[PDB]
């Protein structure tokens, strides 16, 4: 299953990104169409990288495309990059930020609140928080005390209004999940969880929502 | 329903028609039912509370037309939760009355230009919560605002009963599309003045389809029942009016380029200064038909705007800034394409040079019913 | 100072009688401030041809003014003008102001060659916008404006941008108006508009 992200640029343009789970690595393709203001090609620098991946024509100069690959065993991470014309000028997003794309997790959907499973087996997470400026998801394995997997949520892709959401291909090897709001690393319980764990007074007061 | 449209059709916001009805009380709270009757307006209506504080709907654009046909009128007092925006009809009335020339509207006009803080600041809302407009789908178009003194709704079949009766318009001297050259020149000036007033105000500007080329409906100010070219966008007539379209495009570009035009907070006195015929002496008297201001810009340095809604021409004095001089940008009185100066014009430097004997001594001559915009540039 | 000198020369060249001016006044000769130089065999009293080329604009203005006086027959009149030919105007047409505070004198006169000319003097310190006489079927064309920079203070066919200069003032001229500075003079000619 592939995921697609369309970013508006700061020079009235569009950058298209696709992340594919190649049959155990990851492939990211970048496509930049249109040409009004920049002519002489672009180089994809990974957010200040001294190296560069030049974008080659695809179908006769209408579009410029590049491809990047990533080795497996990498926990869910983010790819950040910038674009540069043959002048030194930098192309950013319409929010004046580097293009950031998740690799290893899907965008998810804001409904229903809590944890739900789709027909294909994808696990969707959704939680409401108006005041929190950063939300993180923790996954725990059968014992846990420390997270086996930690996933920060992108404030742009993983939000719809005041609901933070994320999708996971599979939760195999995990039994519990929790949320972290703000910068505090204290795991919180999902208000909409239907099955919960054990109330453990750590040395604190914590309870984890079950993934069953 | 609102959540469905947002999450399935990717709609960015909503505008609610006759939104005051959504604040009237339900009959379930009468003492007969439990143990203030039906339709009494409430200060905290449950539906508005649910919409404003929804996890999804609370972060989208919500605009209310704050009146209904039952006599309610809640402009400036809609229950907003500091979240809701409003169609500003007081702005519409004040601008329509000032631009055509009417005693006692200069202070209201200056308040309109600043985002109407007298309606929004105390309650905790921002200038951009005000949706400014001059014309809409209901009522006169921009072209008919300067052509007719009264509605012509006889084609509706209701014996001229339907439609707004107080349009606050002026036909610029003669009634109808057949007039002398001076009247047509004045009409073009007035349309440009309306667009300039819209584009330099604090708040969110809104204008109707086809107002950018001068669409006309023949004086009919309520055209709800005509599937007919009176309601169609005229792409053929748009090409005959490329000058007004160019002016509107350039003015929108100018608004986008200036950091002092769309502000996140109400302008302060250290940034904005009011002027009159002479700099630093604004005229708020009842007979005044002249408003001018200058504001500090982090991009263009300083800009100066003046509106002369009088029937008499005037030469105005410009603020004194030693080491700098004022450069002309906009003048709605000048014939196109010199009503807006761009570097695409090959005659720009020469046209500016021909007014140097006025610009050097900080003066500018204005026609009646005209507007100007100037920029400050270093001179050494 | 340049404006005022041009105003003086315009008034000399548009008056009834015989114009008369001393040598060196056509390019601005200066004596250092000496109003009585009857006993000086010095360069102060010698015509300067080195500084004539520096004041070519004022010299051109004076030559064009004299040529204009030659070409207009309403300036050389054997008899005194009568009210039929000469009309007086103020800020508004046909309303001259003869009070003690007035500093604005303007008139219009008919010609068999130029048709009609309009002359205005604004000796006040405040710029004003004046109302031109209403002549159906015609319009006013700018010829002389002492406030404008050279060479546009006098408009001639030798100028390659004359029509564009008139076009850039057409928005004022179409409504029978003209903007004036302080201490300035204007002369306009009536031309058909058809």
């Amino acid at each position: 299953a592939r995921s697609c992200y369309r970013f508006r640029t700061d020079d009235d343009g569009v950058v298209d990104v696709a992340v594919s789970g190649e049959d155990g690595g990851y492939a990211v393709s970048v496509e930049v169409p249109g040409t009004r203001g920049r002519e002489g090609g672009l180089v994809l620098r990974a957010s200040g990288s001294g190296e560069g991946v030049p974008l080659a024509p695809a179908a006769g100069g209408a579009s410029l495309a590049a491809e990047l690959s990533f080795d497996p065993t990498r926990a869910p991470f983010y790819l950040s990059f910038l674009l540069t014309d043959a002048s030194g000028a930098e192309i950013r997003t319409h929010r004046k930020t580097s293009f950031r794309v998740p690799v290893g997790v899907g965008p998810g959907s804001p409904a229903p609140l809590g944890m739900s499973i789709s027909g294909d087996g994808a696990v969707n997470f959704a939680v409401y928080s108006k005041n929190a400026n950063a939300v993180s998801l923790y996954l725990y394995a059968a014992a846990g005390d420390e997270p086996a997997l930690e996933i920060d949520l992108d404030p742009y892709i993983h939000r719809t209004g005041n609901v933070w959401h994320v999708s996971l291909a599979s939760v195999d090897g995990y039994v519990s999940y929790a949320f972290c709001c703000g910068g505090i690393r204290r795991p919180l319980l999902d208000p909409y969880a239907k099955v919960i764990g054990d109330f453990v007074s750590s040395n604190s007061m914590r309870c984890f929502a079950s993934l069953a | 329903c609102l959540r469905y449209w947002v999450t399935e059709m990717h709609v960015d916001g909503f505008r609610f028609d006759l939104a005051s009805i959504m604040t009237r009380g339900c009959s379930l709270w009468d003492p007969v039912n439990v143990y203030t009757t039906t339709g009494t307006p409430l200060a905290t209506p449950p539906l508005i509370d649910m919409i404003s504080n929804d996890p999804i709907l609370g972060d989208v654009k919500l605009i209310a037309e704050a009146w209904d046909a039952g006599g309610l009128y809640q402009v400036g007092q809609f229950p907003h939760w500091k979240i809701w925006s409003e169609w500003n009809g007081k702005y519409r009335d004040i601008v329509r009355q000032f631009i055509k020339g009417t005693d006692g509207f200069a202070g209201g006009f200056a308040e309109c230009l600043c985002g109407s803080p007298h309606l929004y600041q105390a309650g905790g809302r921002k200038p951009w919560h005000s949706i400014n407009f001059v014309c809409a789908h209901d009522g006169f178009t921009l072209a008919d605002l300067v052509t007719y003194n009264k509605k012509y709704n006889s084609s509706n079949g209701e014996d001229n009963r339907d439609g707004e009766n107080h349009n606050l318009s002026w036909n610029c001297g003669e009634e109808g599309e057949f007039a002398g050259l001076s009247v047509k020149r004045l009409r073009k000036r007035q349309m440009r003045n309306f667009f300039v007033s819209l584009m330099v105000s604090q708040g969110v500007p809104m204008f109707y389809m086809g107002d950018e080329y001068g669409h006309t409906k023949g004086g009919n100010n309520n055209t709800y029942c005509h599937d007919h070219y009176v309601n169609y966008f005229r792409w053929d007539k748009k090409e005959e009016s490329s000058d007004l379209q160019r002016f509107c495009s350039l003015m929108t570009k100018f608004r986008k380029q200036c950091e002092s035009l769309g502000l996140a907070d109400f302008p302060t006195a250290q940034r904005l200064h009011w002027h009159g015929h002479q700099p630093g002496k604004p005229d708020w008297s009842e007979t005044s038909r002249f408003v001018a201001f200058s504001t500090k810009d982090e991009t263009k340095g300083e800009i100066y705007v003046a509106f002369n809604a009088s029937h008499l021409p005037a030469v105005v004095g410009l603020p004194e800034r030693p080491g700098y001089r004022w450069e002309p940008l906009v003048d709605t009185g000048k014939p196109a394409p010199y009503d807006f100066l761009t570097d695409d014009l090959p005659d720009r430097a020469h046209a500016v040079h021909l007014f140097s004997h006025f610009l050097n001594s900080n003066l500018y001559p204005m026609l009646s019913y005209s507007s100007i915009i100037l920029e400050l540039q270093p001179d050494d």
